[PDB]
């Protein structure tokens, strides 16, 4: 993904401060509340009926951890997102049957959560770089769909 | 909003289709699956090979719904209320896909009705399919 | 459709924005221009540089219009009528761009309202912005 | 863009039969009727108040043919869409200020028109191949946007 070193060091800069244990659950949780239709993939996660039931749902929190862990690993390989995510791409498509549009929604939500946690330090320039990142990640996860 | 000239255009157009609604329905589905493979994630249980029955059958169900919408054009939200219900609470298809199937319907119609598919008619049908989509996703949240 | 709960969330959040609106609006536009450069095609005459006086002044206008929709949340299509005509006949911005700016507004508000930006408020504000966008885009054709 | 050799072939075979004058004028005219906001870029072309005025406007027709000309050249370069359209991208961004989202619209209109002309011959597989071409072209035209 065409990313300047300016873009790259800033992205990496900020990520150092991220509590993956928290941001992952916030991001997955907000996805399920803001775009309620995406709940069609997580019925087995139990009760998701009110905002609190979703945000505090332990399976939602555990699962968001896994999501962000894999994301972190993508930030470690920004020059090979496609290869880094190929088996996850095959899985989401062949086993889980997830519409790739869903990766873009999560990307955008994640950006709002970032903003929420860092305030002023989430500058427009820093946002612009994170938008390129979530777009690259979303594209890499969709690439093996056929 | 559909104008009177739009409603006329869509009844006329849909009128010719006539008995061929079911087939054009199935054709649009096939074009969508091959043109936009991500749409297939919503149909993991169907055989999607060329000309197979599941697709045949669903093609008619889609067409009937539209025929229904054409005959109830001044009252779409009410005539489609249960379908909207079903899309919002059970199917939960991402809204972007509706444009993809809409386009494939337009292509299917252009292919079968060369004389009737004028630019004014093209315009009306597009607005109509967009209005239908709006209705089907109105209760998502 | 906005619900009673959404209207409440929206009024409370915009209430906390207050006299920072023109400023959040300008920040939203700046976020938009850097994250989605295609949007700059609609402002070829504006000096878009950070701190630009034209940009701050424009944020204010965007913000005031949002304030008027919050103030008339039960009569939005009519309170925004003049704005919807301007967009359809003069501005003619492509619908996809309204989502980009909405997203940037949400980011701007999350960046400034840590306590009010709960999952439920974010959900209502997102819905609200999608209805504003729909109104402003409703008379395009 | 990843085109199959038989897809590359399906596209070339059909293009060989396109009447560029007719198809070009028809695609552009339809873009202007189906998506009236696009008219913002062609104020100088004249009266465009109605579909008939638009479809009969000789400048629209002449411009339709020129656009499709540039498109034809792109089919001779399917392995290098970016390089072929680099300067056309600079132009459409720096001087004309055209939002690339408009390229996708013209692409889809272009596909309905070919369907309209070639009928039974514009089969689902043929359509699938032309959908990739049109996206590829749209993406190359968008490349130098900054
Ligand atoms: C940043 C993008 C995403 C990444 C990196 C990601 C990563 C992962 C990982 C690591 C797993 C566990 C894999 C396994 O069980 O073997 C997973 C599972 C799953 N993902 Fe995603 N995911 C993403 C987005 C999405 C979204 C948007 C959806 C649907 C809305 C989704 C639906 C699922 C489902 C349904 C599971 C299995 C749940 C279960 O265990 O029952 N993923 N994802
Ligand atoms: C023009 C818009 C559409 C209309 C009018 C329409 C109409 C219908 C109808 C009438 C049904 C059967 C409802 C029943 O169970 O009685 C149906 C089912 C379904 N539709 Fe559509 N549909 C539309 C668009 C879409 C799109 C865009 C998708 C996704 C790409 C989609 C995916 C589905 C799925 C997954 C089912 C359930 C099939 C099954 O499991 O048997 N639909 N639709
Ligand atoms: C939240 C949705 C939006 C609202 C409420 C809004 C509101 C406004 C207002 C009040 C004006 C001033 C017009 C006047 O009265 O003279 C304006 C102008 C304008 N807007 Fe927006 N706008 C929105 C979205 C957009 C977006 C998505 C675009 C394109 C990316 C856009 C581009 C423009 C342009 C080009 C002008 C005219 C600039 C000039 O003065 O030359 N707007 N808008
Ligand atoms: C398939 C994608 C497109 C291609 C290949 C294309 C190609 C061209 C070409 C060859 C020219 C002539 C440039 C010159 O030598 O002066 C041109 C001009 C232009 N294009 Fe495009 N075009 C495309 C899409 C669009 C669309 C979608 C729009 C806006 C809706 C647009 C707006 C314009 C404008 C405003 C001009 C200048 C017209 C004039 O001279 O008055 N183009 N384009």
């Amino acid at each position: 993904v065409h990313l300047t070193p300016e873009e790259k060091s800033a992205v990496t800069a900020l990520w150092g401060k991220v509590n993956v244990d928290e941001v992952g659950g916030e991001a997955l949780g907000r996805l399920l509340v803001v775009y309620p239709w995406t709940q069609r993939f997580f019925e087995s996660f139990g009760d998701l009926s009110t905002p609190d039931a979703v945000m505090g749902n332990p399976k939602v929190k555990a699962h968001g951890k896994k999501v962000l862990g894999a994301f972190s690993d993508g930030l470690a390989h920004l020059d090979n997102l496609k290869g880094t995510f190929a088996t996850l791409s095959e899985l989401h498509c062949d086993k889980l049957h997830v519409d790739p549009e869903n990766f873009r929604l999560l990307g955008n939500v994640l950006v709002c959560v970032l903003a929420h946690h860092f305030g002023k330090e989430f500058t427009p320039p820093v946002q612009a770089a994170y938008q390129k990142v979530v777009a690259g990640v979303a594209n890499a996860l969709a690439h093996k769909y056929h | 909003v559909l104008s009177p000239a739009d409603k006329t255009n869509v009844k006329a157009a849909w009128g010719k289709v006539g008995a061929h609604a079911g087939e054009y329905g199935a054709e649009a589905l096939e074009r969508m699956f091959l043109s936009f493979p991500t749409t297939k994630t919503y149909f993991p249980h169907f055989d999607l090979s060329h000309g197979s029955a599941q697709v045949k059958g669903h093609g008619k169900k889609v067409a009937d719904a539209l025929t229904n919408a054409v005959a109830h054009v001044d009252d779409m939200p009410n005539a489609l209320s249960a379908l909207s219900d079903l899309h919002a609470h059970k199917l939960r298809v991402d809204p972007v896909n509706f444009k993809l199937l809409s386009h494939c319907l337009l292509v299917t119609l252009a292919a079968h009705l060369p004389a009737e598919f004028t630019p004014a008619v093209h315009a009306s049908l597009d607005k109509f399919l967009a209005s239908v989509s709006t209705v089907l996703t109105s209760k998502y949240r």
